[PDB]
C-alpha cells in the first residue's frame, strides 16, 4: 500500500524537520562577559585594585 | 609575611573573625603576672593546696 514514488515524499518532509532543528543546534552560548560572574577573578588579584580616573 | 598577608587581604570571615581570640593572649599575659606574686593566706594553702601531690582527699 505505499507506492516506491511516495519515498522521496517522506525523505522531504524528514528533511525539513531535521534542518528545522540543526539551525537551532547549530546555535551555540559563548562565553559569559558579565562582570558580576568575573569580579572575583578581580578581587583575588595578587595587588589591590587601582581606580584610576 | 606578606605572602601570608596578601591571602589574609583576599579571605571574607577569616580575617575578621581569627583575630578575636589574640585578646585571650593577653588576657594570659596579664593574669599571669598577677599571679607571680599574689599574696595568699598560709593556712588555707596548707589545707587546700591546688594539685598538690598525696592529698587523700583527691584519692592519692
Amino acid at each position: 500500500d505505499v507506492p516506491i514514488e511516495k519515498i522521496p515524499e517522506h525523505a522531504n518532509v524528514l528533511l525539513k524537520k531535521i534542518d528545522a532543528c540543526l539551525e537551532i543546534l547549530s546555535k551555540d552560548i559563548g562565553e559569559v562577559t558579565d562582570a558580576e560572574a568575573h569580579e572575583m577573578y578581580f578581587e583575588t588579584s595578587k595587588f589591590q585594585i587601582l581606580h584610576i580616573y | 609575611f606578606y605572602n601570608l598577608y596578601n591571602f589574609v587581604r583576599i579571605g571574607r570571615v577569616s580575617k575578621y573573625v581569627c583575630w578575636l581570640s589574640l585578646p585571650l593572649v593577653f588576657q594570659r599575659m596579664w593574669m599571669k603576672n598577677r599571679a607571680t606574686g599574689m599574696e595568699y593566706d598560709i593556712d588555707l594553702e596548707n589545707y587546700a593546696p591546688f594539685e598538690a601531690k598525696k592529698n587523700p582527699m583527691h584519692g592519692h
